[PDB]
C-alpha cells in the first residue's frame, strides 16, 4: 500500500534542509 | 483582513528598519534539555534565572554558519523574528551574541512538533487537518502581505500550543522580496518545481508548500516522496500526483490547485490571490475570524504535565555549548 511503501522507505524521520 | 493587515504593516516597518539587538546575556538562562537539532544548529529548554520563566533557545555555530554559506539567511532570520507579530508564529524574545555562537530565545511551546503527532496518530482527518491549514492560510496571507517568504513549511515546522493552535518557527529561510529569489533552500519534499527547475521564484512556492503539507497531514505520506531527494524532485517536477481513495473531491481539488506545476494557474498565484483558497469548497466550515481568534475548539490537545515538560519532545543527545576566549566571525555578524 502506499502507507506501507512510505513506512519502509529511510524518510520517516525529521527531514533535514538543504542549503543548497 | 485587509484593515489589519495595513496597521500591521506599519508596526513591521517600524521594526524592520530599527530591529532589536543583544537583548540578554547567557548568564541568565539555565540549561535544561535539548528539544531539536537542525542542519546548523540546536534548540534547548532554557529557563530564565530572574523570572523563572521557561524558553527555547536557538544556538547557532558562527563558523558551521559562515561554513555552510548561511551567514545572510541568519540575519533574515534573525531580522523577521524580532519585527514580526502573529498568533500563530512564535515569539522572539531576546537575542544576543558571543565569542562563539549565535542566540536567538523565544518562547517554549510544549505541546511538540506536528510531526511527532502525525506520525504516531498515522493521519489526520480532514476536519483536523483543514483545523491545522486554516492557520496556516491566514500566516501565509500575513507573512506574504509583509514581503516575506518562509520557504520552509513542513510538520518538523509546526509546534502545537498548549491550546491545540500551530506556532511557526524556525524562519532561517524567510526572506524579505518585492519580486524574484533564485536560492535553493527547502527541504525536499516540499520544493515547489520552480525551485529545482532554477526558474526564479517568489511567494507561490509557499502555496505548493501548504498544498503538500495538507496532504501529508490528510494521508499520512507526501505526495513525492523516494529514498534519495534525487528521486524526489524527479518525481515533484514530473507533477503527476495520486490522492488516497478516503479524499474528499473537495479536497482533491483543493490539492489539485495548489499542487499545479503552472505558477499562472496556482491557487494563491492567481488574480483573487488567498481568497481563491479562502473560498475553495473545503473551507466552507471554516469560520476565518474564529479561527484568528483562537477561539474554533483545538481538536487534538496535548497534556503538558506542567511547567516545563519535555514529553512531547524526542531526546536528543546533549552536546556542550561552549564559547572561546577568541572572538570568532566578528565582521560578518556585526548587525545581529
Amino acid at each position: 500500500t502506499t502507507y506501507a511503501d512510505f513506512i519502509a522507505s529511510g524518510r520517516t524521520g525529521r527531514r533535514n534542509a538543504i542549503h543548497d | 483582513v485587509k484593515e489589519f493587515l495595513a496597521k500591521a504593516k506599519e508596526d513591521f516597518l517600524k521594526k524592520w528598519e530599527t530591529p532589536s539587538q543583544n537583548t540578554a546575556q547567557l548568564d541568565q538562562f539555565d540549561r535544561i534539555k535539548t528539544l531539536g537539532t537542525g542542519s546548523f544548529g540546536r534548540v534547548m529548554l532554557v529557563k530564565h534565572k530572574e523570572s523563572g520563566n521557561h524558553y527555547a533557545m536557538k544556538i547557532l555555530d558562527k563558523q558551521k554558519v559562515v561554513k555552510l554559506k548561511q551567514i545572510e539567511h541568519t540575519l533574515n532570520e534573525k531580522r523577521i523574528l524580532q519585527a514580526v507579530n502573529f498568533p500563530f508564529l512564535v515569539k522572539l524574545e531576546f537575542s544576543f551574541k558571543d565569542n562563539s555562537n549565535l542566540y536567538m530565545v523565544m518562547e517554549y511551546v510544549a505541546g511538540g512538533e506536528m510531526f511527532s503527532h502525525l506520525r504516531r496518530i498515522g493521519r489526520f482527518s480532514e476536519p483536523h487537518a483543514r483545523f491545522y491549514a486554516a492557520q496556516i492560510v491566514l500566516t501565509f496571507e500575513y507573512l506574504h502581505s509583509l514581503d516575506l517568504i518562509y520557504r520552509d513549511l513542513k510538520p518538523e515546522n509546526l509546534l502545537i500550543d498548549q491550546q491545540g493552535y500551530i506556532q511557526v518557527t524556525d524562519f532561517g529561510f524567510a526572506k524579505r522580496v518585492k519580486g524574484r529569489t533564485w536560492t535553493l533552500c527547502g527541504t525536499p519534499e516540499y520544493l515547489a518545481p520552480e525551485i529545482i527547475l532554477s526558474k526564479g521564484y517568489n511567494k507561490a512556492v509557499d502555496w505548493w508548500a501548504l498544498g503538500v503539507l495538507i496532504y501529508e497531514m490528510a494521508a499520512g505520506y507526501p505526495p513525492f516522496f523516494a529514498d534519495q531527494p534525487i528521486q524526489i524532485y524527479e518525481k515533484i517536477v514530473s507533477g503527476k500526483v495520486r490522492f488516497p481513495s478516503h479524499f474528499s473531491s473537495d479536497l482533491k481539488d483543493l490539492l489539485r490547485n495548489l499542487l499545479q506545476v503552472d505558477l499562472t494557474k496556482r491557487f494563491g498565484n492567481l488574480k483573487n490571490g488567498v481568497n481563491d483558497i479562502k473560498n475553495h469548497k473545503w473551507f466552507a466550515t471554516t469560520d476565518w475570524i474564529a479561527i484568528y481568534q483562537r477561539k474554533v475548539e483545538a481538536p487534538f490537545i496535548p497534556k503538558f504535565k506542567g511547567p516545563g515538560d519535555t514529553s512531547n519532545f524526542d531526546d536528543y543527545e546533549e552536546e556542550e555549548i561552549r564559547v572561546s576566549i577568541n572572538e570568532k566571525c566578528g565582521k560578518e555578524f556585526t548587525e545581529f
